[PDB]
């Protein structure tokens, strides 16, 4: 709707008979693959993601956020506990760290 | 010639992957939309009878 | 051709006119196009029709 | 030619053969005076709305 | 096929002139429509050939290869339900039933394997299951939702579909 992309901002213009529109748009350029899952089990309950998505590099894990690639440490403030770990399809195994 | 609807591009879809971005670039793009027209009141009369 | 959306309204606008303009010495049948050169060439009754 | 308007003095040098010019839209713009061989604009009368 | 009808209808100015214009403007502005309500990607995405979506079974949606017009079921569907000498003639359009078809396969593929990054920018690709889960996190409901309960939700979709299907294959 205001530009392709996410819109950030607008400017107005004049023009003769019209209006001109200076949309500011947030456009990804490079991406990198990675290997991602739904949940961790750490103590046999399961652990999601709060705000973020699990990525791994080949050995360890981290929770990035969806837009932008800024790998953290997996901890008890970042992801939150609900269920067990028999039931998420796809879910795997990692340490979670308490601060 | 036959026009093409564009590329081809096959997305490595899996259910262990993903695609998260490292940069990104900010665009401006502009856009013109038409507001008003240039006013014409015509007679009516003197048109036809001047 | 950035602001070509616009372009083409004023150019539209002013063909409208130039149309009008050109149909207004059309004949549409009668005897002539100009209102003068038939209202003081026959009679009134020739000259209503 | 017949028509009503407000004549002024003209910059348009005309042709030796040429008598009355019309602008866009088959309009009579500008005529010649026969006698004098002088050109004037032909401009019509002061008109609107009240 | 008159002659002299056309030098009485010279005298009424330029009428079909203008009546052309106004024709050729509609169906330029037709091609334009369609253009833009369909041709709004740069690339035509295809989907992969393996159908592990988590569950979800989009197979009557996507095109089929065995058959020549390459829609899918739906589509086919709602093709068959739709049904000179003076001038009326007919212009074709531009995009022909075939690039439409490609176009829809290509937003379907985008949507079902990058979710909507593949509007914004390239497509990233990203499961399924995790494209449900930001749908979740977005309309109000936490992720675990669909993450405990993924197979009843892949069957009421695949239910859901069903019926679609069967309801436009009985009614009109
Ligand atoms: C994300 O993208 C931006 C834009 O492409 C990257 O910024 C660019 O970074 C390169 C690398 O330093 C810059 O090149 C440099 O240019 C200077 C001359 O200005 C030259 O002396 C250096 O030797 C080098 O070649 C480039 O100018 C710069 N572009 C802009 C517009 O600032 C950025 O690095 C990217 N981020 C990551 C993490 O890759
Ligand atoms: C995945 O990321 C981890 C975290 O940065 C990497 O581990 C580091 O690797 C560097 C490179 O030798 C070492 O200097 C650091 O000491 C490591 N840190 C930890 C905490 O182990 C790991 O190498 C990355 N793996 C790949 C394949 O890129
Ligand atoms: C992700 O998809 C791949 C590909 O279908 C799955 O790998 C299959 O796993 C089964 C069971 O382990 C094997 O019988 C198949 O031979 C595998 N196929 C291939 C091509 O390797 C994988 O299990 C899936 N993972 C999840 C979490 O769903
Ligand atoms: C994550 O860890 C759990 C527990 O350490 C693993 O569950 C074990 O799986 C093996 C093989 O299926 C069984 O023999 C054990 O009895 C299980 N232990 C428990 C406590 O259930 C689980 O397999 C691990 N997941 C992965 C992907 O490695
Ligand atoms: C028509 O007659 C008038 C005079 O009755 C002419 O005007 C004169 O033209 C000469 C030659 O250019 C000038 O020297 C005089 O000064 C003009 N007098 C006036 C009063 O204007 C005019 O040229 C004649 N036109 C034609 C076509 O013969
Ligand atoms: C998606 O649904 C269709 C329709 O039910 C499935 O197609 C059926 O597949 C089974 C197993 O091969 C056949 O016995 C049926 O005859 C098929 N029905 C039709 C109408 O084609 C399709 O298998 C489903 N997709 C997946 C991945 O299971
Ligand atoms: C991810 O892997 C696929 C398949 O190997 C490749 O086509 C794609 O370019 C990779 N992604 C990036 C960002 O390079």
């Amino acid at each position: 709707f205001c530009g392709k992309g996410y819109h950030l901002m607008s400017f107005p213009q004049s023009a003769p008979h019209g209006v001109v529109f200076l949309h500011v748009t947030y456009v990804p350029a490079q991406e990198k693959n990675f290997t991602t899952a739904p949940a961790i089990c750490h103590d046999g309950k399961a652990h999601f993601p709060r705000e973020g998505v699990f990525v791994s590099n080949g050995t360890h894990w981290f929770v990035t956020q969806r837009n932008f690639y800024e790998p953290q440490i997996i901890t008890t403030d970042n992801t939150f506990v609900s269920g067990n770990c028999d039931v998420v399809i796809g879910i795997v195994n990692n340490t979670v760290y308490d601060p | 010639y036959t026009m093409s609807l564009g590329a081809e591009n096959s997305v490595a879809y899996s259910n262990n992957s993903i695609a998260i971005p490292t940069n990104f670039t900010i665009s401006v793009t502009t856009e013109i939309l038409p507001v008003s027209m240039t006013k014409t009141s015509v007679d009516c009369t003197m048109y036809i009878c001047g | 051709s950035a602001l070509g959306k616009l372009q083409d309204v004023v150019n539209q606008n002013a063909q409208a006119l130039n149309t009008l303009v050109k149909q207004l010495s059309s004949n549409f049948g009668a005897i002539s196009s100009v209102l003068n050169d038939i209202l003081s060439r026959l009679d009134k009754v020739e000259a209503e029709v | 030619l017949t028509g009503t308007g407000v004549l002024t003095e003209s910059n348009k040098k005309f042709l030796p053969f040429q008598q009355f010019g019309r602008d866009i839209a088959d309009t009579t713009d500008a005529v010649r005076d026969p006698q004098t061989l002088e050109i004037l604009d032909i401009t019509p009368c002061s008109f609107g709305g009240v | 096929d008159s002659t002299e009808c056309s030098n009485l209808l010279l005298q009424y100015g330029s009428f079909c002139t203008q009546l052309n214009r106004a024709l050729t403007g509609i169906a330029v502005e037709q091609d334009k429509n369609t253009q833009e309500v369909f041709a709004q990607v740069k690339q035509i995405y295809k989907t992969p050939p393996i159908k592990d979506f988590g569950g979800f079974n989009f197979s009557q949606i996507l095109p089929d290869p065995s058959k020549p017009s390459k829609r899918s079921f739906i589509e086919d569907l709602l093709f068959n339900k739709v049904t000179k000498f003076n001038g009326l003639t007919v212009l074709p359009p531009l995009l022909t039933d075939e690039m439409i078809a490609q176009y829809t396969s290509a937003l379907l593929a985008g949507t079902i394997t990058s979710g909507w990054t593949f509007g914004a920018g390239a497509a990233l690709q990203i499961p399924f299951a995790m494209q449900m889960a930001y749908r979740f996190n977005g309309i109000g409901v936490t992720q675990n939702v669909l993450y405990e309960n993924q197979k009843l939700i892949a069957n009421q979709f695949n239910s859901a579909i069903g019926k679609i299907q069967d309801s436009l294959s009985s009614t009109a």
